[PDB]
């Protein structure tokens, strides 16, 4: 156990001699003890970064260095908690301090005083490899598995029976007189590791009749959406928290204001799951960190929001990353950056900041996991760049490492369209590789109808200079009925409301049929045109109520109102002649 | 041999440490880090005094202590370890297998590095190669031994359009008239700072056609070291260059992202403080980038060729970027994408307009290829360029002043960008892309035709519509 | 209004070499400065 | 079609290798059984003469307590300190004077060095 | 048509079995010349 | 040394009609011709040492493409000079050190090419001296000042760079050589900004 004292202290900086042996990123104990970070060896002087405020410290104050670098405690008891940056849970830390967050102070990431139901699923004599299933511990209605830690092998000697205990109980002891407990540790900067990372050939679906069509992403990818103000950005996160595949939702805040992440605090534990009647934050682990917290913590949040993530999907779940604000996390990363001297690269950002982003983005995707069972990560981190400008260097390079871009606009929203996801500015590399997927589950015609979809609202977006110069009456037939399609398009299949008991939540199956219904009466509309039908006639037909209303149709009893709804489209141009 | 560790470390900070009594050392060498936990890193001797040497590590410092970390050497001079079997395998950026296959074993070791060529060795690229596509094969032909990189923007198909160049590379030698053996033809695929959905994309894209078995493979991820984007290329053109000097192959290599070995580069450059440049890139980034691209070309006396096809994104479009910017000194050329052509579907969305080939005039001709190559280049070039000026002075003054020269040349235009250059994923031979020229340009009367010469006019003015 | 925009973006690069440029010369000083009272002795 | 191809050729690539790697296991045995021979003290000592020879100044040499007694004749004439090691089997290495550079002269060393070098040579002679 | 595979697993089999007859003759003498060379 | 100079007053035929009439350059002057990549300096200049009434050209690669250099070894003996019956590659010199060489031999090249050009004016004709790139020397010298950890003056350039530029260009001009006979030195060098 290496051992210093403070030799010379600057500012955040702490010079501590007699600490030979010491390795190069180890976490210090500072003072009597503020938790710091050796970032230079020289002799026997170590420099230290400390994290809290270093005011009133003295030269010859003792200095231990506990061994290891910055990990995070994965194990049962993280769901239904909140965290700050480096995994202290706020609750306690209130419980013991009050209102403030009072520095030196240290708890535990795990409780170490909960009992949990073990279940053993080994035997004495069994060889184990790391990974393996050990045992099993319900919580919250899930089946949280004791996974063996990757770097550990051996057979087991003895296995304690099923009953209550404490997650630092040896529940099982390898023959090499290794303990393994209920929990273990990992480094956050070290990606755990896979069997082998599987291609994207299934969809990951959102639930918005939008993203699930126009812009899909597949199971482990990656998107990024932008923030201003005004768009309804935290009702679309919310929403798809609620009514994603995922099994378990990690939400990172990493720096944002403190209102904001207020708010943030007090809506997740109203919300409910769709699944059960139970609030959804019990599938849910809150990572919070305000603007005025230590900068080492938003700078450690995602790395630790994202060690969760491959912990839970490496326990065999699917599960959905989402990043509040990656623009705070470059601004802290700068700052540490600037507390280096280190030169910058441009608009004051380090020159390893697209490396630090792709290390963070590349830790999704859907792998086989250690024990052979199928897990992935899906990560949706926003941007919100000072001024909206994306020729801000973050969004530059966050543009060129994900697989969708789901662009956020104030303009849709102000005219009361929600989502209000603009699809001009959006894209989605993803439909080519999931196109067999949609074919063999969704329709042979899927993809067929999503262009036809595509294709109309193009036309109808590029007209838009006329209409606005002229009016819409001004045009001839066929411009009235495209601009009266892409109408009834933008009304009835991209726009959603969260709120609606039904309307909230959309399948496959309902969106392709009301996409093949908008095409096929618009190919009725064209006929009817093509035979001489004035466009008011078309326009006053009474089944654009039935489309209309189709969105609001239950899942169980949409098939009925779909044929019925198809066989008066054809019955209302056929027989009125 | 021996082994010789050296453990007086003094000094470890960033990506750096000092090794105080390593006078053997070699300037530039590679040494091995080994710590407490008998992990073991990667190193480079960067610069080698009698009080230290400066030694700095390939991957992160993390884990490393003054007490039990040491050095050790492992040899003079980056050797890579090269054999003919390589063909059809799989390999990161630092040359290790990762198909799963086992290691290779060397015929001969070679330095990364390699050495100049001999200005006096060289001879004139002068043989073409059919990419298949209809803009590159007929108005920017490609030579062998050139370089010719592609400028693409952020979401342009950069991949795909690399991907088809590599399926439809051919070289046709019945053309040549000679009648000689096909020679062998392989491809080097160098890839940096990619994600996982481009190598699932590269890997599907070379499995289904058959393709890798004549392509070696070496795929940098993006989350990997940081060094490794710096050797890839190197270790890729010292493969292609033995092979095509010592088993008389033609050797393609395409390097998938030159921004990323960029950033690399700037980022290895910051870390060791030297000036900066323009935009923060070192000031040596010139000479940095001449060592990978002078590596091609052709040799007298030998058989084997080298081509390089390197793929970049200019940042927000930007010509003027220093990556652009310094990519076209040193190049014989370059293919330009176009946003533009991109909106209104074209694919490939190539404008011919800033594109150049600079050793076109050398391999195009009787006995090359057909002897109106250069004749219909010109005269698609001249009214191509009529056409967009037509279309610049519609959108000012209005369609009412055209005259009927004026809205043929502009339907001539519209034809064009229809036909010749929205070829889908059409593997076009230069036999068809000549017809499909000769068939849109019989839409201009014999007259407007001047640059072409009256023995081609006739001979293939057939006055054809296209047949597609 | 591409000109314009063209000008904006050309001056900002400019301001931006030229504040590399200094602080470059200020780390460059920095250094000089600690070698020279670091060989004093 | 080309499946069949690489089919064969990965069929043909895994012999090799594994003719390769039980040519170097039993290398390995075969080193293993080095010191029961009579000329183990003699190569030995010309192992730590070697090691010596390539770390000039070197203040001791360290080695196995039961080859100790074989070296301690060669450490009388070399004029250095000697000590023993259990861990440093089939092997000797030498010290330098500062203490800081180490000469390792060990047989799986040796054959961890060369056998890069030595594959080409068994590959021809096992494949002509 | 679709059966095609079964002889050029065959082949590989044999080719395999041959490549390790082929392999076996000169192993002791393998064995020795890398051990000569190995050894000071 | 040379006995005297001389003013310029004979045209430097380059055979271009723009810069024959409209910015003619006289005998023993200096004319510089930036510009960006594929704007056709390299071309500009094989056109003028193909087509001079130069007695001796001297062209110097300093840091640019060895295809370019190759190019001249195989195309130039077989045209003819001009001013007299021969193949046209005895009336050249070439100073290659292309960019994959030695980035220190750049300076030297320059030297060796204008002392060169200066000897043969000393005999008595009228060379012509080509610049292939004098942007890659003074990034040469950027890089020697760099390992020197001289202060730089402006985008990392020595504060002596304009001094050597100087220096280079000043040797041009007609003058009376020693042997008290007339020559001249024309110089053109290429900027790549
Ligand atoms: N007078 C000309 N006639 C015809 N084509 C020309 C002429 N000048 C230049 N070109 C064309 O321009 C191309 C580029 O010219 P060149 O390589 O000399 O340019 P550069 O300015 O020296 O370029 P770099 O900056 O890359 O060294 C030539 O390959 C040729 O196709
Ligand atoms: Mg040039």
């Amino acid at each position: 156990m290496i051992q210093g004292v403070i030799q010379k202290i600057a500012g955040p900086a702490v010079i501590a001699k007699g600490m030979l042996g010491a390795r190069m990123y180890d976490i210090c104990k500072v003072g009597e003890g503020l938790v710091g970070e050796i970032i230079r060896l020289d002799g026997d002087t170590a420099f230290v970064q400390v994290y809290e405020d270093t005011s009133g410290l003295k030269v010859g104050e003792p200095v231990v260095s506990t061994g290891l670098p910055l990990a995070v405690e994965l194990g049962p008891g993280m769901l239904n908690g909140i965290y700050d940056g480096i995994q202290r849970p706020l609750e306690r830390i209130r419980e013991k301090t009050g209102i403030y967050i009072t520095r030196g102070v240290v708890v535990h990431a795990l409780d170490r005083e909960k009992k949990w139901a073990w279940t053993p699923m080994v035997k004495p004599g069994d060889e184990v490899r790391g990974g393996m299933v050990l045992g099993t511990v319900p919580e919250f209605g899930f089946t949280h598995k004791i996974l063996v830690p990757p770097d550990v092998r051996g057979r087991v000697k003895e296995v304690k029976p099923a009953g209550e205990y404490t997650v630092e109980e040896p529940v099982v002891v390898l023959e090499d007189g290794t303990e393994l407990k209920m929990y273990h540790t990992w480094p956050v900067r070290r990606a755990r590791p896979v069997q082998r990372k599987l291609d994207p050939n299934t969809p990951f679906l959102t639930g918005m009749r939008i993203l699930d069509v126009l812009f899909p992403v597949a199971m482990g990818g990656t998107a990024a959406i932008p923030g201003p103000f005004g768009a309804g950005k935290s009702v679309t996160q919310q929403s798809l928290a609620k009514w994603s595949n995922a099994d378990v939702v990690v939400y990172v805040g990493c720096g944002e204001r403190g209102n904001e992440m207020t708010d943030v605090l007090v809506e997740f534990p109203e919300l409910t799951d769709p699944k059960t009647g139970g609030p959804l934050m019990h599938r849910t682990v809150l990572i919070a960190n305000t603007s005025n917290m230590p900068v080492a913590a938003r700078e450690a949040s995602i790395y630790v929001g994202v060690t969760i993530a491959e912990y839970f999907r490496d326990q065999g779940f699917s599960v959905a990353l989402m990043a509040d604000s990656t623009s705070r996390w470059a601004e802290a990363l700068r700052e540490i950056s600037s507390r280096l001297e280190e030169m910058p690269a441009e608009e004051g950002y380090p020159p390893y900041l697209a490396a630090r982003l792709a290390a963070f983005y590349e830790r999704a995707g859907k792998v086989i996991t250690l024990g052979g069972e199928e897990g992935a990560v899906t990560i949706v981190g926003a941007v919100s760049p000072p001024g909206g400008d994306m020729s801000e260097p973050v969004t530059q390079s966050t543009l060129r490492i994900v697989g969708a871009f789901w662009r956020l606009d104030a303009s849709l929203a102000f005219r009361r369209h929600f989502p209000a996801i603009n699809w001009n500015g959006s894209y989605s590399l993803f439909t080519s590789a999931l196109d067999p997927w949609y074919r063999e589950n969704v329709a042979e015609d899927y993809p067929e109808l999503r262009d036809a979809i595509s294709e109309l609202l193009q036309r109808e977006a590029g007209l838009q200079e006329i209409v606005q110069l002229v009016g819409p009456d001004a045009l001839q037939d066929a411009e009235r009925l495209v601009i009266e399609v892409g109408r009834i398009i933008r009304e009835d299949f991209l726009q959603q409301n969260a709120y609606h008991e039904v309307d909230a939540y959309c399948s496959m199956k309902k969106a392709y049929g009301i996409m093949k219904m908008i095409l096929a009466f618009y190919k009725e509309a064209e006929a009817a045109i093509k035979r001489g039908v004035s466009i008011d006639e078309i326009l006053q037909l009474p089944v654009l109520e039935r489309i209309g209303r189709a969105r609001y149709v239950s899942e169980e009893e949409f098939p009925a109102y779909f044929e019925e709804a198809m066989k008066e489209i054809q019955g209302a141009f056929k027989a009125l002649a | 041999l021996l082994k010789k560790e050296y453990t007086g470390i003094t000094y470890i900070s960033g990506p750096l440490l000092f090794v105080e009594n390593a006078k053997d050392l070699a300037y530039g060498a590679i040494v091995d880090i080994k710590d407490g936990t008998g992990r073991v890193r990667g190193g480079q001797v960067i610069e080698v005094s009698e009080e230290y040497a400066v030694i700095q590590v390939f991957e992160e410092t993390t884990g490393l202590d003054l007490a039990t970390t040491s050095v050790s050497l492992v040899e003079d001079v980056a050797r890579l370890g090269v054999s003919k079997e390589m063909l059809g395998r799989r390999f990161n950026g630092i040359g290790k297998p990762i198909d799963g296959l086992p290691p290779i074993t060397p015929e001969k070791r070679l330095p990364i590095t390699g050495l100049p060529l001999n200005p006096v060795a060289r001879r004139k690229p002068e043989q073409f190669i059919q990419t298949g596509i209809s803009t590159i094969d007929v108005m920017n032909t490609l030579v062998r031994g050139q370089k010719l990189p592609i400028f693409s923007g952020s979401g342009l198909p950069a991949n795909e359009i690399a991907a088809q160049i590599a399926r439809q590379a051919t070289v046709r030698p019945d053309l040549s008239g000679e009648g000689e053996k096909e020679e062998p033809f392989a491809v080097v695929f160098a890839a940096m700072g990619i994600t996982q959905r481009e190598l699932s994309y590269f890997i599907q894209e070379f499995e289904r056609t058959g393709a890798l078995s004549r392509s070696v493979l070496f795929l940098n991820k993006a989350d990997d070291p940081t060094i490794e984007r710096i050797l890839t290329p190197r270790m890729a053109l010292t493969v292609a260059e033995y092979l095509a000097f010592e088993h008389d192959y033609h050797v393609l290599v395409i390097l998938t992202d030159m921004t990323n070995y960029c950033e690399a580069l700037r980022e290895i450059g910051a870390a060791r403080e030297e000036i900066p440049g323009r935009r923060g890139y070192p000031g040596y980034m010139y000479t940095d980038l001449a060592t990978i691209y002078e590596r091609a070309g052709v040799v007298e006396g030998k058989k084997g060729s080298v081509t390089q096809i390197p793929i970049l994104s200019m940042p927000d479009d930007d010509r003027t970027h220093p990556i652009p910017d310094l990519t076209g000194y040193i190049t014989e050329g370059q293919i330009q994408l176009s946003r533009e052509l991109h909106r209104k579907g074209i694919y490939p969305p190539i404008d011919p307009l800033p594109s150049l080939s600079r050793l076109m005039n050398n391999g195009v001709g009787k006995g090359k290829t057909r002897e109106d190559h250069k004749q219909v280049s010109d005269q698609l070039y001249s009214a191509y360029a009529n056409g967009v000026d037509i279309r610049k002075l519609v959108a000012i003054i209005g369609e009412d002043a055209l005259t009927e020269n004026d809205r043929r040349y502009l339907q001539f235009a519209d034809a064009f960008e229809r036909f010749f250059i929205n070829q889908g994923q059409q593997n076009r031979s230069i036999e068809e892309s000549l017809q499909i020229a000769w068939a849109l340009l019989s839409m201009l009367p014999q007259g407007e035709l001047k640059r072409i010469s009256k023995d081609h006019i006739g001979k293939y003015y057939g006055q054809k519509l296209e047949e597609i | 209004i591409p000109g314009i925009r063209a000008q904006i973006r050309f001056i900002q690069q400019v301001l931006e070499q030229r504040e590399r440029e200094d602080t470059f010369r200020l780390k460059r000083i920095k250094g000089k400065i600690e070698a020279r009272e670091a060989e004093e002795e | 079609e080309s499946a069949g191809e690489l089919l064969v050729a990965t069929a043909r690539t895994q012999a090799r290798g594994e003719v390769l790697e039980e040519v170097r296991r039993r290398v390995r045995e075969a080193l293993e059984a080095l010191p029961q021979k009579p000329e183990w003290p003699e190569v030995v000592r010309k192992l730590a003469l070697e090691a010596l020879e390539a770390l000039p100044g070197a203040k001791a040499l360290v080695a196995n307590p039961e080859d100790l007694p074989h070296l301690e004749a060669l450490a009388r004439e070399r004029g250095v300190e000697l000590q023993a090691e259990p861990a440093l089997r089939l092997g000797v290495r030498a010290v330098g004077a500062e203490g800081k550079t180490q000469v390792e002269n060990s047989l799986l060393a040796r054959l961890d060095r060369a056998w890069d070098a030595l594959s080409s040579k068994v590959a021809q002679a096992l494949w002509g | 048509t679709e059966a095609l595979l079964a002889r050029y697993r065959e082949r590989a089999e044999a080719e395999a079995k041959a490549v390790r007859e082929k392999a076996m003759a000169r192993l002791d003498e393998a064995v020795a010349l890398v051990l000569k060379e190995v050894l000071p």
